[PDB]
RNA sequence: UAAAUAUCGACUCGAUUGCGAUAGCGAACAAGUACCGUGAGGGAAAGUUGCAAAGGACUUUGAAGAGAGAGUUCAAGAGAAC
RNA sequence: GGAAACUCUGGUGGAAGUCCGUAUCGGUUCUGACGUGCAAAUCGAUCGAUAGACUUGGGUAUAGGGGCGAAAGACUAAUCGA
RNA sequence: AGGCUCGGCUGGAGCUUCCGUCAGUGCAGAUCGUAAUGGUAGUAGCAAAUAUUCAAGUUCGAUCCUUGAAGACUGAAGUGGAGAAGGGUUCCACGUGAACAGUAGUUGGAUGUGGGUCAGUCGAUCCUAAGGUACUGGCGAACGCCUUGUAUCAUCGGUGGCGGUCCCCGCUUGUCGAAAGGGAAUAGGGUUAAUAUUCCCUAACUGAGAUGCAAAGAUUGUGUGCACAAGCGCGGUAACGCAUUCGAACUUGGUUAGUCGCUCAAAGACCGAGCUAGAGUUUUCUUCUCUAGUUAAGGAACGGACUCCCUGGAAUUGGUUCAGCCAGAGAUGGGGACGUUGUUUCCGAAAAGCACCGCGUGGUGUCUCGUGCUCUUUGAACGGCCCUUAAAACACCAAGGGAGGCUAUUAAUUUGCACUCAAUCGUACCGAUAUCCGCAUUAGGUCUCCAAGGUGAACAGCCUCUAGUCGAUAGAAUAAUGUAGGUAAGGGAAGUCGGCAAACUAGAUCCGUAACUUCGGGAAAAGGAUUGGCUCCAGUG
RNA sequence: ACUGGAACCGGUACGGACUCAGGGAAUCCGACUGUCUAAUUAAAACAGAGGUGACAGAUGGUCCUUGCGGACGUUGACUGUC
């Protein structure tokens, strides 16, 4: 069959040198070099993966239109919907029963 | 002039392979690895794993089965009950004929 | 396997070239030059290395400017002058 | 090295300068005796310990 | 190198590569813009 | 190297808009999301750092 | 706080009951050079044609080295490593 | 299967400083070859290990009565009871 | 006697008697120092890595250089194609006589003369790791050392107003160190004797910019073009979706962190069925054998396991993976949301490349399908393991906050297009049985990537294709001794210190397996049977 | 794609090359995996998990440095070293 070579002065298979076989037009095997992979973001106060954000290099997020790294909602991007549900619910009724303890 | 390169047929190999795909060159001593080696009776598990919890589906899906029954021969298929697809039909007939 | 087998593995240099000297006695790891003592602000010469210091004393290069200043002094130094204003 | 320094090049362009033979004219000024460049080196024999 | 060629030779530049050669001498590689002729310029200096 | 666990714990600073965090070995029984109370009113709690 | 005193390391000079190229400084010469060691460092050999290149035109065999003739020269059996 | 405790059978699963074995890392025996060698330690066959106390590149740290040592006075640039 | 005189030949510039005096004053040796030279001797030897032959070319000259034909080898964990360290011109072309290439040489990594390395996108440059090194501070007779730490310490810089300045907000820290870590952004075709992600063509992208153009902002509700009022966007129950309808200091976060195992998917490779085009073979047979039928970066549209949302309320418990596991803390069912990998009857783009047929620059085709316990790479989703838990910085982004900003045909402010620029240094080649280290063209050593067919469990061994080699001084002959292989009647360890060396055993399927035991093993114990070809039968989706 | 079976066929033979442990009964030493005298000793030597003992509650213990100061120590008896 057909084998390649890297393209690059870079001959170890370290993390910053993967590689994807391509065919091209002039019907040879050639070396193309795989960036690194965007990850989707996660919670502030859980672990679970945000949804609607999309994943990018830190440098690439810079490109992305407007849209692609929020949420419209409170903490949208930054927290999900269970862990703002779980905030708003926290919030009311701390505060109501420090009322009630105060009037106590 | 850009000389043909040399000549590497595979006539023998396919004839060879039909051959053995009407059941030659296939004995005792033509193996050299074990019989797990040569078919992984993990992968024949999955196999048959995959085919009853699709007749399964399926039967369900037709109404064949309710949830009950499909619930225990599922259970019956992951406890190595049924060889194949035709002694868990069987099973499944006689059964129905029962209840 | 001392000897043959192990002088194939000698491809890293311990030491390069110095800026001070030019000699290829610069450590790297240590960063210091052994022979001028770079960056040592004085030079490195050691009186039981006599022909060592024959070898980088002054004279062995060009002394420009102390042959200048030889050269100024047999006049007394003197500036601002101009030979008498003649011609051929 | 492919992927070597700047004065390192310096170094080897004038060691390659300097590695020439001899014009041919030296030969026949007056009081001259050098009769070729004792001075020239071989990559594969003599290596600049660099 | 730019503003040189176009000081000394009244002809603008598109582009300009330089490399440096085994014996340490900078050779420039200057493309002229397509409303001059290189080979006329070439002329003009001299070598040809 | 330590064979006790840690105990990633925030405080809130009494003086300016930040957060202080604090790393002690853990006491048996703390978990994620507990409370511990640190001074001389501190009550007797599992967790508390308390004066002896 | 000058002089008388020390000292050739530096610059400039004069000498000699010293050595005469295995000697005398390591180095009479492209010598602290070539070369060696990763480094500190180690470290040579190497003077001579002739008064003057006049350094052998030209013929001849050979692919050539080279040879046979010839010429220069006080002399080349002083012909270049002389 | 059993009153219970629990026992038995068939599968699934894929643990281990587990095993055979290639690349690889070592260097047991032949006390083989060679022994003014291919080689100032190599060559052939046969051998130990081969998913870890594994094998390795580069960058760094430790310098001589000092370093470093799963410990042989071993190694510390063919130099080590200094 | 130490030695001396004279003759002859060579040589070309100095030498000498006698008297005193002085001494670096006499060689056969010192395994003496240094330089040169013998017998050995045309001798030891130039024997690992399978292997060369025929015809011709050039040349004074060919085993060795070149062409063609043949025969072999490496055999994809290569004798192939490229790199890191190291080398430093060894790269390429044209000459070549001597030396070197342990034979030869017309050839050469040799020698003479020239040529050759082109970057906004590949690296360095930038960040920091282990660690180094400064400051001060201490010590030290001193060169200088020690600490990188509350030791030392008066180490500043951010928003806003004003227009240097005042308010407020916090509290202090150096600087080096990775062409394998982190990291802005490029791909295809072509071109040269030698450069190519650099040059040419075509097509993109990133960053820094002022300016210009276009569109937004620039409307809505009610009443009757006018009046009044209205801020800084809308949809969906929700997961979230869509537009560009502002926003600082400060605070809090995100930016896959190990290794092994199993499943699934995508691409590349491989393998089949045809259909074209060209080759090869045809005593005989074969709808036959081989080769070519390719599609880059970047875009548009789709797709996407896991996870999330809504309804509803589940035991006669169900769902579910190869393995898990999940559910009144809300399962199944039904209906939805998101998104990295990726795919295309789409642009790039067939005007390229490839194959073939022509002429002296043309034409034709470049097409339909399948398949998988297959490998490599990428991705998804889980499991096992730890008295082992698998970086730091920079940078970008997000959220909370609401200090502030513009004032319904204005303005602030985003959006899109159009323009300018992107410095410096490396870039050739070798990378090893001849470009590195080993004194050398040395059977040694030296970090990695790509990886075809057959047999087979297999990157094993053996054979082959693409690519590359035939380079190991040659010829004749086959004595002894040898080194390395292959056998041996009958006996079978009698050899020898000793079964050293060699021989024996072995794959796979079925059967069977002891003492002992730490109950896990011993165990492939021991020990038996079967194994080819061909024609069939049955099972397994 | 793999599995089981049956007839027939040949021949010295069917893992037809290739690849790949001879087996067993005992004694001594070391538990095991592992490491080591590079270039004469790979072992019964060293390591090892396990066992015991010693010191140390920080104003401490064990070490280094000429000194300043520093290491274990981002440690605190289930720890640290011996």
């Amino acid at each position: 069959s057909l084998r390649v070579t890297y393209r690059r002065r870079l001959s170890y298979n370290t993390t910053s040198n993967k590689k994807r076989l391509v065919k091209t037009p002039g019907g040879r095997l050639v070396v193309q070099y795989i960036k690194k992979r965007g990850q989707i973001p996660k919670c502030r106060d859980t672990g679970v993966k945000l949804h609607g954000i999309t994943p990018a290099r830190p440098i690439a997020l810079r490109l992305l239109k407007r849209n692609e790294r929020t949420v419209t909602r409170a903490y949208g991007g930054c927290l999900s919907p269970n862990a703002v549900k779980e905030r708003i619910t926290r919030a009311f009724l701390v505060e109501e029963q420090k009322i009630v303890n105060k009037v106590i | 002039i850009r000389k043909p390169v040399t000549v590497h047929s595979r006539f023998r190999a396919r004839e060879y392979e039909e051959a053995r795909r009407k059941g030659r060159h296939t004995g005792y001593g033509k193996r050299r690895g074990t019989a797990n080696a040569r078919m992984p009776e993990k992968t024949l598990w999955i196999r048959r794993m995959r085919v009853l919890r699709n007749l399964l589906r399926r039967y369900r899906d037709a109404k064949k089965l309710d949830k009950h029954l499909y619930h225990e021969l599922y259970l019956r298929a992951k406890g190595n009950n049924f060889k194949n697809k035709k002694n868990l039909i069987e099973y499944i007939f006689k059964k129905k004929t029962e209840n | 396997t001392k000897g043959t087998q192990a002088f194939g593995k000698k491809h890293v240099k311990s030491h390069t070239l110095c800026k001070r000297c030019g000699k290829s006695s610069f450590h790297i790891q240590k960063k210091r030059c052994a022979s001028c003592g770079y960056p040592d602000a004085k030079k490195r010469t050691y009186n039981w290395g006599a022909k060592s210091i024959r070898r980088r004393t002054t004279g062995t290069g060009r002394t420009r400017h102390l042959r200048d200043v030889n050269a100024r002094f047999r006049n007394g130094f003197r500036e601002g002058t101009t030979p008498k204003p003649r011609a051929q | 090295s492919a992927l070597k320094k700047s004065f390192i090049k310096r170094k080897l362009a004038k060691k390659q300068k300097q590695n020439r033979p001899m014009p041919q004219w030296v030969r026949m000024k007056t009081g001259n005796t050098m009769k070729y460049n004792a001075k020239r080196r071989h990559w594969r024999r003599t290596k600049l310990k660099l | 190198i730019k503003r040189a060629v176009h000081a000394l030779y009244n002809v603008k530049a598109v582009k300009v590569n330089t490399l440096i050669t085994p014996l340490q001498q900078k050779k420039a590689y200057v493309r002229l813009a397509s409303d001059y002729d290189a080979l006329d310029v070439a002329n003009k200096i001299g070598f040809i | 190297g330590r064979g006790a666990p840690l105990a990633i714990i925030a405080f809130r600073d009494p003086y300016k808009y930040k957060t202080v965090k604090t790393t002690v070995v853990a006491a048996e029984g703390m978990h994620t999301g507990q409370f511990i109370h640190c001074g001389a009113k501190a009550q007797i709690q599992i967790g508390n750092i308390v004066p002896v």
